[PDB]
């Protein structure tokens, strides 16, 4: 077995890693108990991926939940699937993070990591063969992007050789006005560049323009938003989670797309966004700018490497046409100095509720666009030198601001070099 | 005596070789618990099947074969399948990490790990030969275990048995069923390192074998199983001399001689015919001269290429089932006054015909109709070397960029290690035109 | 003749024999090399994550001394 260990930290990280759970294990066919009633095969075939064995055919998540406040992980154990949960794996605080990356990386969090990587090396020792790890958080929030980070950090320093993936949602003034997130995401997006091997952009604005522009839901709320996001957790997981050859486990895909090692940020889509759809309307949505959870246009820039995931029961011969199809109508926006960058799979068990979706996974140089969107809040406030009290109170000095900037501003500047960039 | 030992890398080598064994077997009648009732010596013997199979005393018919694979899933299939029966454990080997798509894992990182015992259970398999002929080695170019354990796995056998004849089956990539972005690089990685310790190599086109089998078989979607069952009779059919016997029969070895004029030009084009379904086999007798005339279609070959536009330096014919050297002679020249079969001037220009009287048998539930008489063409035409152009030039587009190289880098390889791979294809392409040059 | 035999003989042992020892020592060569980089690009990646430990001392440091 290959196994991944999950973690989520804040707010943010363990709602959506919640639903994420929830979501997944209705599909593998367990239930809040941890017991199995599922009827395919398939869906025990990799289950040990996500989830632990325990005696009496009871099956746990290989979950870490992490938080410097007790609250958000009350809920958790009070929501749905709740109990299924490791009772020693909730670590949590009481001081809090307000909202400061600084005290999540620096002060309050480093008091509180050690705690948690005893608990991610008691499930790592326990683990076959151990693939890497997975963590949901937001770059808002001070817990999740400042504790996120650092627990990357550490996590990486015992654990060198091993993938690491985030799952990390953008912060958008349209859903939140906290007003000091800029800065958050920065130093955030500063640690990720370094030290995560594929990360996940699941971008607020994009959910909220989704749910207005489209879903055509007035006043959208945290639910429906992560009922996106676990559609979206759901779809780039499902290679991993069953039977399949392409992209069945983490080192594969990031060596299918990360051609580049600091140009590891996705841009996650999916489709049909909630008559089935044919494969024709499927190939054409999920590669549509209306389906993407990032905001980014990827007409915009060009794209370095794809990969697909088409579910549930319809023609191989079709999907293959499709996306040979989008591929040749489209080559301007593809990178010629990268043959086939475009991979394909196919799993005959749908999602929840559909017969039929898709789910695209793109790395594309349009992605740049957000993090201009980030960087331009973030000079905002920075040129002023305003709220850095927050951070320079916890030993932070404006130096690391500015290097945070600096790299965040050449990250975007490389997706232009390379969306430049041309075979002859 | 003129045992041959078959080596399973990685998961293309291995369900290759479920497919192969497994027609094997029918072949020769050999059960899935590997008695064989036609069998009268109990214990060993020294029949033709004996090349490929050994026997216990127990009655039990055992492959001379060895698979192994980085991680376990593949194989695991094979411990508990239909012919698990047919197979001693120690037969197949399993780690638990695989290469990722990647040469450098596969032939460091992880291969290393696991490389020492692969040679020893080779080790067992040879010391139960009596006069061990050499190796049959299959595997992909594209995965990272085989390419890049591969390639280790045959230095590590020129190291430990010479000269030892060493012949590989080896699978080309292609886009309609490709898993990596990087299977240029693993490709020319892999037959870089390779060339030096490889005899003679039969590649295998995966477009090719794909398109063969949606344009003949009317399959809208080949799957592997489909491939496999189509590149098992086409592997059948170049071993069919070594497993059986016949007046008419003429070895491999000695096709091989006429194949390799060369060291390094030891890449035959393999064709295939009949390729046909059972609904269209139907009242349809395909004679040997309709047959071999479709060895000289390109859509029939192994590799996607022109031989009308390159040059030949040996052409065998491989006929198995009812097949008489008259009808083959006939046949043989209506095709040279009617196809563009042009031979380099160093070379004599006559076919070399081999008939084994054993027809063609196909696995149940397959896609191929039975028929009557097939046969395998092996030709050295110069077209090959387009092949290897293809894959040198997506080598360089990504190359020039050195997209996805820090991936082997992380592993502890050289970009040096790069540019010598492909500076060594280039001068293999380069011999390639050389010798299909006029004599001065 | 005998004499040209015997050469002829020794010469193919030869170089069977040293075909043997450069495909054994290129190995050897290959297999240290790849060991050597693989553990520097580790050493590498390890010593600026203990630069990151280093830094938030003098982060918390920092904030003592401000206090
Ligand atoms: C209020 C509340 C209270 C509660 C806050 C929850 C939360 C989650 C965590 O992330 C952070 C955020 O939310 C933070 O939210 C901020 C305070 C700190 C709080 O601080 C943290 C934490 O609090 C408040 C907001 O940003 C609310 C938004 C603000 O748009 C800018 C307002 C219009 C504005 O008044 C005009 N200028 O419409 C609201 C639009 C959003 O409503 C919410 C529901 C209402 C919202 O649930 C659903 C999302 C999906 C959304 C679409
Ligand atoms: N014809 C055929 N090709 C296959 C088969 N399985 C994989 N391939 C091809 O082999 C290439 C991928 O290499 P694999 O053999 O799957 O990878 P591997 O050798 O197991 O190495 P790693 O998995 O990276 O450790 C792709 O081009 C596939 O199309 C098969 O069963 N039949
Ligand atoms: N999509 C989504 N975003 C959230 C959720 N909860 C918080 N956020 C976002 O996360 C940011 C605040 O981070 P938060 O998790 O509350 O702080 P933390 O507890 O310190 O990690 C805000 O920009 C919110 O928009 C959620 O359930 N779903
Ligand atoms: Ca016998
Ligand atoms: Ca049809
Ligand atoms: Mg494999």
């Amino acid at each position: 077995m290959r196994e991944i260990v999950h973690i989520q930290a804040g707010q943010c990280g363990n709602q959506i890693g919640a639903k994420f759970w929830e979501v997944i294990s209705d599909e593998h066919g367990i239930d809040p108990t941890g017991s199995y009633h599922g009827d395919s095969d398939l869906q025990l075939e990799r289950i040990n991926v996500y989830y632990n064995e325990a005696t009496g055919n009871k099956y746990v998540p290989r979950a870490i939940l992490v938080d410097l406040e007790p609250g958000t992980m009350d809920s958790v154990r009070s929501g749905p699937f709740g109990q299924i949960f490791r009772p020693d794996n909730f670590v949590f605080g009481q001081s809090g993070a307000g909202n400061n990356w600084a005290k999540g990386h620096y002060t309050e969090g480093a008091e509180l990591v050690d705690s948690v990587l005893d608990v991610v090396r008691k499930e790592s020792e326990s683990c076959d063969c151990l693939q890497g790890f997975q963590l949901t958080h937001s770059l808002g929030g001070g817990t999740g992007s400042g504790m996120g980070t650092l627990l990357i950090s550490k996590i990486r320093e015992e654990y060198p050789d091993r993938i690491m993936n985030t799952f990390s949602v953008m912060p958008s003034p349209k859903v939140s006005d906290t007003v000091v997130e800029p800065y958050n995401a920065t130093l955030s997006v500063h640690q990720l560049v370094e030290n995560t091997d594929e990360t996940y952009c699941i971008d607020n604005e994009a959910l909220y323009d989704i749910c207005f522009r489209t879903l055509k839901l007035t006043t959208p709320t945290y639910g429906d938003l992560n009922h996106l996001v676990s559609a979206t957790m759901s779809g780039v997981t499902t290679c991993l989670r069953f039977p399949g050859q392409l992209n069945a486990d983490l080192r594969k895909l990031a060596v299918n797309m990360v051609p580049f090692p600091r140009l590891h940020f996705f841009m996650p889509g999916f489709a049909p966004l909630t008559r089935a759809l044919t494969v024709p309307e499927l190939t054409q949505q999920m590669f549509d700018s209306k389906n993407m959870m990032a905001a980014c246009d990827p007409r915009h820039g060009r794209y370095l490497t794809v990969a697909a995931i088409f579910r549930g029961r319809m023609s191989m011969k079709e999907v293959d046409e499709q996306m040979l199809n989008v591929q040749n109508k489209n080559s301007s926006y593809f990178v010629e100095w990268i043959p086939n960058n475009v991979k394909t799979a196919v799993c005959d068990i749908p999602p929840r509720g559909l017969k039929m979706s898709a789910t695209f996974i793109g790395n594309s140089t349009a992605i740049q666009e957000l993090f201009k969107r980030i960087s331009e809040q973030f000079t905002a406030m920075f040129r002023r030198k305003a709220f850095l009290h927050w951070y320079t109170g916890e030993g932070m000095d404006e130096m690391e601001f500015t290097e945070a900037e600096s790299n965040m501003n050449d990250l975007v500047s490389e997706y232009q070099q390379y969306q430049d960039a041309t075979a002859d | 005596m003129r045992e041959c030992i078959s080596i399973h890398v990685g998961q293309a080598g291995v369900q290759i070789g479920n497919a192969c064994w497994e027609l094997y077997c029918l072949e020769h009648g050999i059960q899935p618990d590997g008695q064989m009732p036609s069998d009268k010596t109990i214990g060993g013997g020294d029949d033709s099947f004996n090349t490929f199979f050994s026997e216990t005393g127990a009655g039990k018919h055992v492959p001379r074969a060895v698979f192994v694979d980085l991680e376990p899933t593949v194989i695991d299939e094979v411990r508990t399948g239909t012919y698990r029966q047919l197979f001693h454990p120690e037969q197949l080997i399993t780690g638990k990490e695989d290469a990722a798509n990647n040469y450098a894992r596969g032939h460091y990182t992880i291969g290393k790990e696991i490389i020492d015992l692969v040679l020893d259970r080779i080790r067992k398999l040879a010391d139960q030969c009596t006069g061990l002929q050499g190796f049959l080695v299959f595997h992909s170019f594209g995965g990272g275990t085989g390419s890049g354990f591969t390639s280790l796995l045959m230095e590590r056998l020129s190291v430990d048995y010479g000269k030892k004849s060493k012949l590989e089956f080896s699978i080309y990539p292609a886009p309609q069923v490709s898993t990596a972005v990087v299977e240029p690089y693993n490709s020319i990685l892999t037959t870089h390192t390779t060339l030096e310790h490889s005899d003679c190599a039969f590649m295998v086109d995966n477009e090719a074998i794909y398109d063969i089998c949606r344009r003949n078989l009317d399959i809208e979607r080949p799957t592997y199983t489909n491939l496999n069952r189509l590149i098992s009779q086409i592997v059948s059919s170049i071993t069919a001399s070594l497993r059986f016997d016949g007046a008419l029969n003429v070895d491999l070895t000695e096709f091989q001689t006429n194949l390799v004029p060369y060291p390094r030009i030891h890449f035959p084009l393999a064709t295939y015919a009949p390729v046909i379904s059972a609904e269209k086999a139907y009242h349809e007798q395909l004679s040997v001269a309709e047959i071999t005339n479709a060895c000289f279609e390109p859509a029939n070959q192994m590799v996607k290429c022109d031989p009308r536009h390159g040059k030949y330096m040996a052409c065998c014919l491989l006929y198995r089932g009812d097949v008489v050297p008259k009808d083959v002679n006939a046949a043989i020249a209506t095709i040279k006054t009617k196809r563009s079969i042009q031979f380099v001037d160093w070379c004599p220009t006559g076919f070399k015909v081999g008939i084994n009287y054993q027809p063609p048998t196909v696995v149940p539930g397959g896609d191929l109709a039975k028929v009557q008489r097939a046969v395998c063409m092996l030709s050295n035409t110069t077209a090959i070397a387009e092949a290897w152009a293809r894959l040198d030039h997506k080598f360089d587009l990504m190359y020039a960029k050195r997209a996805f190289v820090h991936w082997y880098v992380g592993e502890g390889m050289e970009e040096g290690e790069f540019s010598e791979a492909r500076e060594d294809m280039a001068a293999l392409e380069k011999d390639y035109e050389e010798v299909g040059v006029d004599s001065v | 003749k005998r004499e040209h035999e015997r050469e002829v003989i020794q010469k193919a042992i030869e170089e069977n024999n040293n075909f043997i020892k450069m495909a054994k020592e290129k190995l050897a060569q290959k297999m240290e090399s790849n060991k050597e980089n693989r553990e520097a690009h580790l050493a590498a990646m390890l010593e600026r994550l203990q630069e990151k430990d280093k830094h938030a001392e003098e982060v918390r440091k920092n904030k003592e001394l401000k206090e």
